[PDB]
């Protein structure tokens, strides 16, 4: 049971931590996919203007 | 006070209080009678076990779901549902706090008229608010355009929505969802000689289809490479022991969004009613649509399915234009959350159908301003 | 407990999933932060050959 | 002070300070009410989208001009557009500006009328004067005679000017203007 109740924590706080990780890079992963959009949308203005 | 905001829908039953991240109780909304005649005497034997104590003797009980496609059956049973729901999974009396219950779009007028009239006499809430599933699911993603499919458990409906102003006149909702997929996919098992039958089995038939099944990206594929190796077939242990083998009934069962021929309906899959949406809208919010197509609900939660959904749409879909599938983690309680934000906004604070306006005009005051 | 201990390890295992995911994560942000100055760039030159 | 030189126009209002080269503000000369139903609370809707803002949102709105021909048919749209001029694309209260509207020949007088009569009681603008469309266009060539052809988006007309002495018995005016080929 001890055993079982420190494996059952630390698996626990393992997987908090693993989906707090991978959720905060979810949110960069979506800003800097922003960041590529608008950049290309700026891209396709400045080929408009200097053709 | 604090709202509560529920959320019926047809299979898992979400509520919590207004303004937090996650609903506060989730458990299957299933109502099951004892079957055989019992014995023992003095045990304290009820007559019906709701939600999730049902779950558990489910081994002697006839389950029964009260919400068969969205609409409402059994209404006996809902009133269970929700009496259960606000006494014992939240333990907060209804008499001291708002609702806001949520509706599939295109349902019958009956249905939301009643639930208004029990919500306001049974139960005697102060104040209660409809709202669409699918507006909700538009809301937790911090968008304000977009079109959502939102494939529940019930009924998949197609909501596309502009700055704001939703389009009533594109919105396409399909009757196919999470529960015939568990169909099909007890009906295939059969071909390796495994038989569910009975309606506690259907729970041990959804228990593999959601841990097992994946939507392959593409079909024939697939079915070649199954039909040659075995690097495929992944095994489950049931209830009992006696594992079973699962080969290309793992990718064949989440395959009937795309083709619903499969269990006989004719319409165009999930792929194509998305895309019929989006071309039912202006010519000039295309590119809007295109760019920010959003998936909600349990059933798109199937590993691989943002990327073939959106190889069909790329296939459909005129070359120039990006097109882009907003998948996101928290997928399943979407709707939830949106429902929370939305409550717990001050400028909806004064949407909420009170009760003297009830009063004054009846249960069809739902489908009047206060919609 | 047993069950426990089983659903203890696989949900560190799943944990540990979404750090493999975490760093494929990191691999798009930093690629694409690589895209974005990038299109800072080059969208600053695009803008100095239409002047 | 300095003059604001609007020119209304039909297609595209035109304005901007006297004495440069070209006008500060162009935009289309559109106000579109929304048509659908609108679900999001608290998105800050408006009731009507002016100017440029509705040339963006135009996928679910319904564009309306407020001049069809020259005339104005639609006086509270067409007021609604020189407030957004005035106060949005130049930022200058019109108390403190003469102002110099143009007219197309041979056009109805109720509407000229109306026009100085908003001009001076809404706007509350210290003087304001209309001039003839084709005479600028005369003055912006550096000309002093010839036939100006001024096709606009609403009506073309045709004004022959001699030595400063315009010829009133000689204006040709006709309907047929860019609206029609659009059509
Ligand atoms: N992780 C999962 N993988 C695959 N399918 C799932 C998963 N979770 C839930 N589902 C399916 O989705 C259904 C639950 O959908 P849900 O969004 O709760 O419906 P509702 O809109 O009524 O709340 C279940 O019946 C199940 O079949
Ligand atoms: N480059 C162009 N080529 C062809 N037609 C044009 C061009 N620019 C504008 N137009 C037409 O002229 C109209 C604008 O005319 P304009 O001179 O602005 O009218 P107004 O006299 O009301 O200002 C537009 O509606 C368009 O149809
Ligand atoms: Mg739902
Ligand atoms: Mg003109």
């Amino acid at each position: 049971l001890k055993d079982a109740q420190e494996k059952l924590e630390l698996a626990e706080k393992k997987a908090t931590d693993a989906e707090a990780d991978v959720a905060s890079l979810n949110r960069r992963i979506q800003l800097v996919e922003e960041e590529l959009d608008r950049a290309q949308e700026r891209l396709a203005t400045a080929l408009q203007k200097l053709e | 006070t604090t709202a509560l905001v529920c959320d019926n829908g047809s299979g898992l039953v979400k509520a919590g209080f207004a303004g937090d991240d996650a609903p506060r109780a989730v458990f299957p909304s299933i109502v099951g009678r004892p079957r055989h005649q019992g014995v023992m005497v003095g045990m304290g034997q009820k007559d019906s076990y709701v939600g999730d104590e049902a779950q558990s003797k489910r081994g002697i009980l006839t389950l029964k779901y009260p919400i068969e496609h969205g609409i409402i059956t059994n209404w006996d049973d809902m009133e269970k549902i929700w009496h259960h729901t606000f006494y014992n999974e939240l333990r907060v009396a209804p008499e001291e706090h708002p609702t806001l219950l949520t509706e599939a779009p295109l349902n019958p007028k009956a249905n939301r008229e009643k639930m208004t009239q029990i919500m306001f006499e049974t139960f005697n809430v102060p104040a209660m608010y409809v709202a669409i599933q699918a507006v909700l699911s538009l809301y937790a993603s911090g968008r304000t355009t977009g079109i959502v499919l939102d494939s529940g458990d019930g009924v998949t409906h197609n909501v596309p929505i502009y700055e704001g102003y939703a389009l009533p006149h594109a919105i396409m909702r399909l009757d196919l969802a999470g529960r015939d997929l568990t169909d099909y996919l007890m009906k295939i098992l059969t071909e390796r000689g495994y038989s569910f039958v009975t309606t506690a089995e259907r729970e041990i038939v959804r228990d593999i289809k959601e841990k097992l099944c994946y939507v392959a990206l593409d079909f024939e594929n697939e079915m070649a490479t199954a039909a040659s190796s075995s690097s495929l077939e992944k095994s489950y242990e049931l209830p009992d022991g006696q594992v079973i083998t699962i080969g290309n009934e793992r990718f064949r069962c989440p395959e009937t969004l795309f083709q619903p021929s499969f269990i006989g309906m004719e319409s165009a899959g999930i792929h194509e009613t998305t895309y019929n949406s989006i071309m039912k809208c202006d010519i000039d919010i295309r590119k809007d649509l295109y760019a920010n197509n959003v998936l909600s609900g349990g059933t798109t939660m199937y590993p691989g399915i943002a990327d073939r959904m959106q190889k069909e749409i790329t296939a459909l879909a005129p070359s120039t234009m990006k097109i882009k599938i907003i998948a996101p983690p928290e997928r399943k309680y979407s709707v939830w959350i949106g429902g929370s934000i939305l409550a717990s906004l001050s400028t909806f604070q004064q949407m909420w159908i009170s009760k003297q306006e009830y009063d004054e005009a009846g249960p069809s005051i739902v489908h009047r301003k206060c919609f």
